């Protein structure tokens, strides 16, 4: 089908299919010609439509076909396409022919008429004009020469030069007074041609050229039109040097003109050449020198449409295969932008595709191999390669190369600055070009400065906008002021130098840091000297924008005054507006973007009238192909992306939104991946092209802006694509929000009046405090001194206060509505409102810290401040609260002393209150209070998620739903959740997102925030969504692309710190809407009454031992001490310690206790030496940190009970073992031995039969792993070396305690999927089986950190949600059912069916991972997957000792007689085994 | 390991080659008014930053060395280029032939530290007015175009002429026998390749390299008058890669010479 | 295998690389013309070995860009002499042939602006009129 009529071939498979299937809906073909066309976006029809009158250009001017093609007569799709193309070509060629005998009319003239001039303008098309313009011209060369040809005779030619001199002058006439925006641009393509035109004439006319055939003439660019052809598509043909081309004819609507430089000239020159000997050309040369557009330009010229890709790190093949494929079908010209940047197989592959192309071309000189198809490759087909740096091996021979050095900025200058009128062109552009020059040298390197060509060409745009609103202002006044009215005397007497400067600074100057202000200024001073400039006030938007900031609540200054800079900083974003669609105000987060674009769109909607839509996305929460739209790979639907959405919706007008200002505000940071689309739409073009090939026109009230923090990563390209608006952090004074939180306090009520009174008593009250140089502004600027666990952030600390002056406001509130007799008065409330300031700057800028800077902080504050402080000597005011009385009182009085119940100590829910406990959960009321999300930063362990817990299950609307963070965390967690717990309801605000139960407050707590991992653009995806609903309280659902907002939804998240390996520090701008409380360890004294509790509700068992408990708790907090101290993470990764393993050896130590009645107190303490060797001696590496602890343990043992044996008590033999004895009593090694060969013997007879040597550190490692089985969720990391014998014990200890042994066959296709398979297996396996499973997993097992982050979730869940789910889900749920129908449990719900499902596979699942000693390995695992290191329990296995390879040795060659009675003992024995015989017999010297 | 030990050896003996530090200049009104204080103020603190940068770096290679630190990435592939032999790429902040090992390197980032250190000497002692008259290597300045713009920029504000009117007039004559003009600039280092310079006068000679002595660029009024016949434009390229393009000096050929020969023969005026 | 270094040598290349009977054409003149291109070529190829003196940067002056300045000159002695045993010297296209190789053919790796002087200062030194003299000289003052 495409083979006929191969323009359509350009289409891909989808558009093809569209057409074929809506070939009789011809208004739905308009985005195919989008597609295939350059200038035409449309056919124009008539009411019937059925037959295409003509066609339209995205500008808006059209061409009406000398002969309709009608549709009726050729129901056929290629047919009609056909004969509206045919008819295209000729209508353009008839055009062309009349305004070129109109123009030779206009030539050969002594004066030309400017009415007539317009009149022929308006009459054609630009590209025909200017064509006409250019053939008219070669005319009269060729003319010229053939009279010449005589040689010494009188030359004419200088009156055709004479005659485009005149013709000039009419032009600078023409471009002064205002005309339509097409006309203009018409005028200045016309100008810059004549201005070529006039230079390459004054050439000839230097050179004294008198022949027609010279090469002079020859090599450039001529147009010749002939009439007399039958053919008009070969009337015209353009030759230059010996190269020939049959002009396209093919409409390009209305292109940027390009400036014919002597670079470009060389360029052309070169690339005809090429194109004549049949090879492609590449401009190769450094980024901004015209290249690209050179080769556009080119194919303007010639009538063809030029397809320029571009080859980022990220691109595509088959949308690439089908678009090249569609331009040989179709012959146009096809570019490539940065060849090098390709990927090198990537770039292999392509440079084979356009290697077979370009040896089909030059045997043309026809079908060639293209995607496994035929594709027949037109004559007129070209290829270009544009380079940075060589051409691939392949390429090297079928390619021209020319060089784009250096482009001529400072002709172009010149031309474009005539092309706008601009008298003395000359000087100005001798001027600019330098100075940009200047710029881009003497000015401190940014990442959003930008002083290239593109800048140039807009700045001087801009100018020459400026003009001529400038020419229509005086012109006003004239009107005003008398009646003479001449444009030429307007022009003659208005300053151009200071138009000039005034259009650098408006563009420029907003873009500048504080710095580089004056700098600029003398740049000027050097180039623009004794011309200064004066920026002319907005008098009514400076009263819109106070009123504006007067209803928002923000403070508004002019000048010098308070919020002067911001008020300049709105002011010259409005100037960004007025000359720029595309903006970017970038600064540090903070400095009061969000709301200087949101006070400025308010502003302009109440002064201009014309009200205004604000649509913020953020890019990167959204995926891309969510954000641009989705093609499907097969049934090639394409679903509109968010932006295209929002930007098809703007297009539509169904509402009068063209008429609106829409605002579409990319909040979010920027990376090369998706605004490398968006390229293609900040430009002067202004379209979006999507990869279907439809292309949206931008509207004029459409701005783009990337309200963006940083631009270390955006490429250069975007930074010089659009207008760049730099907020400093100084933009935003410290007293600026001060007054901003005290005006929002008296104006609006807290809880949406009686407490409205109280806020503004309280404003009232802290006044003084908040002013300038306050209290709270010297106290912010000591805490930035002192180190913090985050990074400081002003906004994070200002929000954090201001919440908890609301929650003071609150509690006043609340003291008054319990007092009705007596609320509470002046006095009471002055107290009460200043102790609490005092302690919400102490808990609030230090919140984050260590207690030293704590402490620093209330010293600080303590010498600074005036309100009255408790008098403790040594006791900081943090320890202090601030009671409803108005007084200092101490926490410890907040603090109970509950008696723990006897079963429940050490228990998962039971938190035992302290000091930090109190303050945290006062902390936590309050900012949950607020619903404002809150970070609890803290070492691993250190009571953070329980803490959190307990306050939440405390308050009691608040429901908790914990999310496990991993490093590959996506939002798709936090949508899953939100459909699991929430749901959609169509409101009259807009759809809103809230849980299903009414009335509660979903806290969506997350254990690892900052564990989720970066993008290689420094972004975490969760992080930023998290940002984007917190900030705009609401999301964007992708399904149907619409703002979801919100309701009773709050997060809360928990990390460790990120200079912890494996955290990556969150970002500034997500930081600044969360407080960070710093949970440190709690302290010796909170454990010593923590675990003192813990332990007395222990003893109450054996009463007789209870006296006891008071020493044994100080002995077990005392070792541990020194263990934090001696055992740190620098030595080991795995040497961390924590309240945790406290909380372990008490659980521990009462499962021992529970089962015996009686026991002294010797029994007692190796009990608790037992447990302090398996919980802070397994871990150990080196055999003097095992000495050192033993006899630490030894030490504190005697120093805590002292009135006790040490034979007995601190036996060596600590051998703990329920095989024996009923009960968890000491077993001597001996009788253990036996009874493990014993069961040694019958594990070779049923098991596998390796003979295993029991040496006394098997005893020792099959006592702990049997130990970890026994208990539920039993997880052991094994680390040794391997063939040590980890999994050989793990077999033998599972097959002992009937764990059935399962490991995975893992081979090199074994992947991810089979994984997920075998782990949905021993899922069943285990929970639907009630059968206990040993899991033998090894690193080796490992292909994949996939693998260790699912089990990361199972460790951390004691299940995975992500494997069983739809038919595998519902047989999951079969299964359970009949489990708990055969166990004797009656549920129906899938929930608590799923519960007992995950209770029985923590009770029965026991998973192992195998690990040789890796310590960097070991570092890496930890740091990737924290559940192996988080509640997993590790041992060292390490190697065999040398007693372990002695009776290795032995019992394997006691088979073997050795026995030599000659044998002497030697005077000297090279003894190496510990405990070898005084006497070596010969086998024991063997073995040794 | 050996190596290990003659890693020390090399660190240590370039510690000491090295000088120590390097001093900011001082931020002034009527100084940041004067363009050649801002470049060379630019330059100091570029100067500064790399010298403390490479100082700090070779103090945690010999940490390393003593085994006191551990190698880090950063570390690790800094000892690895020094091992091997290649110029780190974290030290190679301005431009630098290619070829140009790690040793060679260490010399001339000491030589442009004692020059800048002389120039920061010289300017405190002073101000703008002495940092004008200062002799300054071409070769040396980490950028010397700037340095070329900003004698421009200074020549144009003194006589509050237009930057684009300006232009050079390159005057080769003895350091002893020199003038300090208002508009004169002193250069040292630029070593003619082809030919040799006596009188300001070009004579073509088959010397490899003659030292010009003292290089004095002048700014003046453009005259707009064609260059003579015996007027040749010769390239400043910065090293003898022949890869940095500095600026073009304009030179009067003696008589019964060739221009074409001067082009032919490939005659440059290079700064080091 | 390498090419053998010596102006004499890459002539003979040249000369054995091109087809006899394509130097040998209508004009007689053209063979000329070709002769002198090789020298030209050769002259370009061997300050390649001098890369820092010879020229900026050791350019790719291979035999694609002989092949085609040897169509160039085969096109434009076709254009200018349509089927003439004998041309005269002054009516050869030289300036087409100077340009060309300036910009297109030979310069189209050229970015540095002096390596393009040196191009156009050997063109117009070989390609003119005057060569076609007995006193030509390839070279002055070799020894
Ligand atoms: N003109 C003003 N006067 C007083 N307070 C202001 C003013 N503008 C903004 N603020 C306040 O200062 C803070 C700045 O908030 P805003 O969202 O504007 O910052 P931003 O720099 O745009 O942040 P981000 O990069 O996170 O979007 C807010 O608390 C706001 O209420
Ligand atoms: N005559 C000209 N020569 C070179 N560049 C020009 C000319 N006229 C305008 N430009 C501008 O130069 C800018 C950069 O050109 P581009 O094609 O991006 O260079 P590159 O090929 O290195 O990417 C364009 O924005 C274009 O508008
Ligand atoms: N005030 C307290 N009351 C009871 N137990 C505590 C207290 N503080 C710490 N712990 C113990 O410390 C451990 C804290 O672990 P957890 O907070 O779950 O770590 P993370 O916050 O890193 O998840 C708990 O096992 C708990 O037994
Ligand atoms: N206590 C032991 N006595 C004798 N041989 C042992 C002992 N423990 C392990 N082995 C040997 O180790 C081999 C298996 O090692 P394995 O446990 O797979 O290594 P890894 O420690 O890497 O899991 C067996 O062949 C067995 O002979």
């Amino acid at each position: 089908e495409r083979s006929s009529f191969p323009r359509f071939y350009f289409v891909g498979d989808e558009d093809l299919l569209e057409i074929i299937g809506n070939s009789k809906n011809v208004a739905k073909l308009q985005k195919h010609f989008k597609k295939m066309f350059a200038g035409v976006s449309s056919i124009i029809l008539n009411e019937d439509n059925s037959v295409v009158l003509g066609i339209s250009s995205r500008e808006g001017e059209e061409v009406m076909f000398k002969t309709p093609v009608s549709i009726t007569e050729h129901p056929k799709i290629n047919e009609w396409l056909t004969l509206v193309e045919k008819e295209m070509r000729v209508t353009l060629a008839k055009l062309l022919a009349e305004s070129v005998t109109e123009v030779e009319i206009f030539g050969k003239a002594t004066s030309i008429d400017p009415n007539t001039y317009i009149t022929w303008i308006d009459k054609y098309q630009a590209q025909l004009v200017v064509l006409s313009a250019q053939i008219a011209w070669s005319e009269n060369v060729e003319t010229a020469l053939s009279s010449m040809g005589g040689g010494g005779d009188a030359a004419p030619l200088h009156s055709v030069l004479s005659n485009v001199e005149v013709t000039l002058n009419v032009l600078a006439d023409s471009v002064l007074m205002e005309q339509p925006p097409l006309r203009r641009r018409k005028l200045e393509h016309l100008i810059t041609e004549l201005v070529h035109q006039r230079d390459v004439t004054r050439s000839l006319i230097k050179s004294k050229i008198d022949n027609a055939k010279s090469f002079e003439w020859l090599s450039q660019m001529r147009f010749y039109f002939d009439p007399k052809q039958t053919d008009v598509l070969q009337q015209l043909s353009i030759q230059m040097a010996n190269a020939k081309f049959n002009y396209g004819f093919e409409y390009l609507g209305v292109q940027d003109k390009l400036v014919q430089t002597p670079l470009t000239d060389r360029c052309y020159l070169t690339m005809t050449q090429a194109l004549e000997a049949r090879l492609g050309g590449s401009p190769f040369g450094p980024a901004g020198t015209g290249k690209t557009e050179s080769v556009k330009a080119l194919g303007h010229q010639l009538g063809r449409f030029v397809l320029v890709f571009n080859c980022d790190e990220t691109f595509d093949f088959q949308a690439m295969g089908r678009i090249f494929v569609g331009l040989c079908q179709v012959g146009a010209w096809g570019c490539f932008d940065e060849f090098n940047r390709l990927e090198e197989r990537m770039l292999s592959a392509v440079s084979q595709q356009v290697q077979c192309i370009q040896e089909a071309l030059r045997e043309h000189s026809i079908t060639c191999e293209l995607l496994n198809k035929q594709v027949k490759v037109s004559p007129d087909m070209a290829i270009f390669i544009t380079m940075n740096p060589n051409l691939p091996d392949n390429l090297k021979k079928l390619f021209r190369s020319l060089a784009m050095t250096k482009p001529d900025r400072q002709l172009i200058a010149q031309v474009m600055l005539y092309s706008q009128g601009f008298r003395t062109a000359e000087v100005l552009a001798n001027k600019i070009v330098p100075f940009f020059k200047l710029c881009d040298e003497q000015l401190s390197s940014q990442s959003h400065y930008d002083f290239g060509l593109r800048a140039l060409k807009s700045v001087l745009v801009s100018a020459g906008n400026v003009k001529r609103e400038r020419i229509q202002k005086i012109k006003r006044e004239k009107e005003e002021r008398g009646e003479a009215v001449d444009e030429g005397e307007i022009a003659e007497n208005l300053p151009e130098q200071e138009i000039l400067i005034q259009s650098v600074c408006e563009t420029m100057v907003p873009k500048l840091v504080a710095e580089d202000i004056p700098l600029l200024f003398s740049l000027l001073s050097d180039v623009f000297p004794g011309v200064q400039y004066h920026r002319g006030e907005m008098t009514a938007l400076r009263e819109e924008l106070k009123k504006v900031c007067q209803e928002m609540y923000l403070t508004y200054g002019d000048g010098e005054e308070v919020g002067g800079m911001w008020v300049e900083k709105v002011l010259q974003l409005y100037q960004i507006t007025q000359i720029n669609h595309g903006l970017m105000m970038v600064g540090p987060s903070g400095s009061g973007k969000s709301m200087a674009w949101r006070v400025l769109l308010k502003a302009l909607e109440r002064l201009e009238g014309v009200e205004g839509v604000a649509h913020i996305i953020d890019p990167k929460a959204i995926s891309k192909d969510h954000l641009y739209g989705t093609l499907d790979p097969n049934t090639r639907e394409w679903t509109d992306g968010l932006f295209t959405h929002v930007l098809r919706k703007i297009i539509d007008s169904v509402r009068g939104e063209l008429q609106k200002r829409q605002w579409i505000v990319f909040d979010g940071d920027v990376d090369p991946e998706w605004v490398e689309n968006l390229n293609s739409v900040l430009d002067d073009n202004k379209l979006l092209t999507l990869p279907n090939g439809e292309r949206l026109s931008l509207p004029p009230n459409v701005r783009i802006m990337f309200e963006v923090q940083d631009l270390k990563y955006a490429t250069l390209a975007t930074v010089s694509r659009c207008g760049m608006v730099w907020f400093s952090e100084d933009v935003l004074s410290t007293d600026m929000i001060f007054n901003n939180f005290l005006a929002r306090l008296r104006s609006i009520p807290l809880d949406e009046s009686p407490m409205l009174q109280i806020q503004r008593d309280a404003a009232t009250i802290m006044q003084p405090y908040f002013t300038s140089n306050g209290l709270v502004t010297k106290a912010l600027e000591h805490a930035f001194q002192l180190e913090h666990i985050m990074d400081l952030t002003r906004l994070r600390c200002l929000g954090s206060l201001f919440s908890m002056l609301h929650q003071a406001c609150r509690n006043v509130a609340q003291y008054n509505a319990n007092h009705p007799d007596f609320p509470m008065q002046i006095e009471q409330l002055e107290r009460y409102i200043q102790r609490y300031l005092v302690y919400a700057i102490l808990w609030s800028l230090s919140g984050d810290s260590r207690l030293k800077m704590r402490a620093e902080l209330g010293e600080y504050i303590r010498r600074i401040t005036t309100v009255p402080l408790p008098t403790a000597p040594n006791i900081p005011i943090i320890d202090y609260e601030v009671s409803i009385s108005g007084e200092w009182s101490p926490w410890q009085a907040k603090v109970p002393q509950i008696e723990v119940e006897t079963h429940k100590v050490a228990a998962p829910d039971v938190v035992v209150p302290t000091l930090d406990t109190v303050r945290h959960e006062a902390l936590l009321y309050t900012w949950l209070a607020e619903h404002k999300p809150l970070v609890l930063c803290g070492p691993p362990g250190s009571g953070k998620t329980m803490t959190l817990f307990s306050a939440l299950r405390a308050l009691p609307d608040m429901e908790v739903v914990g999310l496990n963070f991993s490093s590959a965390t996506t939002p798709e967690l936090l949508l899953k959740t939100f459909d699991h717990y929430c749901e959609y309801r169509r409101t009259p605000n807009g759809v809103v997102l809230a849980p299903v139960q009414l009335g509660k407050w979903l806290v969506l707590f997350c254990d690892e925030i900052n564990l989720p991992d970066m993008d290689k653009y420094g972004t975490q995806r969760v992080i930023s969504f998290i940002r984007q609903m917190v900030e705009h309280g609401g999301f964007y659902r992708t399904s149907d692309q619409t703002w979801v907002k919100l309701e009773r939804i709050q997060f809360v998240g928990a990390c460790n710190p990120p200079t912890d390996p494996g955290r990556k520090p969150l970002s500034h701008r997500f930081l600044r809407h969360v407080p960070v409380v710093y949970v440190d360890y709690p302290g010796p004294a909170s454990l010593t009454q923590i675990y003192g509790t813990f332990n007395r509700a222990m003893l109450r068992l054996i009463p007789s031992l209870r006296t006891y408990a008071e020493p044994l708790t100080a002995a077990m907090v005392e070792f541990y001490t020194m263990s934090q101290e001696r055992f740190t993470q620098d030595t080991q990764p795995h040497y961390i310690y924590s309240p945790r393993e406290m909380t372990r050896w008490v659980r521990g130590i009462f499962e021992a206790l529970r089962p015996l009645e009686t026991l002294p107190v010797e029994g007692l303490i190796r009990i608790w030496a037992h447990e302090a060797l398996r919980l802070f001696q397994d871990r150990l590496v080196e055999d003097e940190e095992r000495r050192w602890t033993d006899e630490n343990i030894d030490t504190v043992a005697l120093k805590h009970f002292p009135n006790i044996d040490r034979e007995k008590a601190m036996s060596r033999p600590i051998l703990y073992s329920n095989w024996l004895s009923k009960d968890y009593i000491p077993v001597d090694q001996e009788e253990l031995r036996d009874y493990v060969k014993a069961r040694l013997k019958v594990f070779y007879e049923e098991e596998l039969d390796v003979p295993l040597v029991l040496f006394n550190e098997v005893l020792d490692h099959v006592l702990r792993i049997d130990r970890i089985f026994r208990q539920p969720q039993g997880h052991l990391l094994l680390i040794g070396v391997s063939g040590a014998g980890k999994t050989t014990l793990s077999r033998f200890v599972a097959w002992m305690n009937g764990l059935s042994v399962y490991q995975i066959k893992v081979h090199r296709k074994y992947t991810g999927e089979d994984f997920d398979e075998d782990l949905r297996t021993v899922l069943r396996r285990s929970g639907c089986k009630n059968e206990k499973i040993a899991f033998i997993m090894d690193e080796s097992n490992v292909l994949d950190s996939g693998f260790l982050e699912r089990m990361n979730t199972l460790l951390a869940n004691g299940e995975v949600p992500g494997l069983f789910e739809g038919d595998e889900y519902a047989t999951l749920m079969t299964q359970c059912k009949e489990g708990a129908q055969k166990e004797g449990l009656m549920l129906d719900s899938h929930e608590e069916l799923y519960k007992w499902f995950t209770s029985q596979v923590i009770r029965n699942l026991h998973v192992v991972f195998t690990m040789n000693p890796s310590s960097e390995g070991l570092k890496d695992r930890a740091a990737t997957s924290p559940a192996l290191f988080n509640r997993c329990v590790l041992n060292w296995f390490g190697d065999w000792s040398t007693e372990a390879l002695y009776q290795v040795g032995k019992e394997f060659t006691s088979k073997m007689d050795l026995e030599k009675p000659n044998y002497i003992v030697p005077d000297y024995m090279p003894v190496v085994y510990d405990k070898l015989p005084q006497p070596p017999s010969h086998r024991e010297a063997i073995v040794n | 390991p050996a190596w290990m030990r003659t890693l020390h050896t090399t660190a240590s003996n370039w510690l000491h080659l090295i000088p120590q530090t390097l001093s900011h200049l001082k931020r002034t009104v009527e100084n940041i008014k004067d363009p050649l204080f801002r470049f060379f103020e630019r330059e100091v603190k570029m100067g500064a930053k790399l010298l403390q940068d490479v100082r700090q770096d070779l103090a945690d290679v010999v940490q390393v060395c003593e085994g006191k630190k551990k190698q880090t990435n950063y570390l690790r592939t800094l000892i690895n280029e020094l091992v091997k032999g290649i110029l780190p790429r974290s030290w190679s902040h301005y431009t630098v032939p290619a070829g140009m090992t790690v040793i060679q390197w260490v010399s001339d980032f000491s030589e442009r530290i004692k020059q800048l250190q002389n120039i920061s000497l010289a300017a405190a002692s002073g101000g703008a007015k002495e940092l004008k008259n200062i002799h300054v290597c071409l070769g040396g300045l980490f950028v010397p175009e700037a340095y070329i713009t900003a004698t421009r920029q200074y020549v144009a504000q003194a006589n509050s002429w237009s930057l684009e009117e300006l232009c050079l007039e390159v005057n080769v004559t003895t350091s002893q026998g020199a003038t300090l003009d208002a508009c004169s600039f002193g250069v040292t280092g630029l070593k003619l390749q082809g030919a040799t310079c006596n009188n300001n006068k070009l004579s073509l000679s088959n010397a490899i390299s003659t030292a010009l002595p003292l290089t004095q660029l002048r700014w003046v009024k453009q005259t707009n008058t064609e260059k003579k016949a015996s007027v040749v434009t010769l390239p400043v390229y910065l090293n003898f890669t022949r890869a940095d393009l500095i600026f073009t000096v304009d030179f009067e050929i003696a008589t019964k010479e060739d221009p074409r020969s001067f082009y032919e023969r490939g005659v440059a005026v290079l700064c080091t | 295998f390498e090419p053998p270094p010596g102006v004499k040598a890459n002539m003979l290349r040249t000369f054995s690389s091109i087809p006899v009977s394509r130097i040998c054409k209508s004009p007689n003149e053209r063979a000329r013309l070709y002769f002198l291109l090789a020298w030209f070529h050769a002259i370009i190829q061997e300050r390649l070995r001098y890369a820092p003196l010879g020229w900026s940067k050791k350019y790719e002056f291979g035999e694609s860009d002989l092949r085609s300045a040897c169509d160039t000159v085969d096109t434009w002695l076709d254009d200018t002499a349509k089927g003439r045993q004998n041309i005269s010297p002054d009516k050869i296209p030289w300036s087409a042939l100077k340009t060309l190789m300036a910009q297109s053919i030979y310069g189209g790796r050229v970015d540095n602006e002096f390596d393009q002087r040196l191009l156009n200062t050997f063109l117009e030194r070989l390609f003119t009129t005057r060569s076609f003299d007995s006193e030509f000289k390839l070279a002055c003052k070799v020894d």
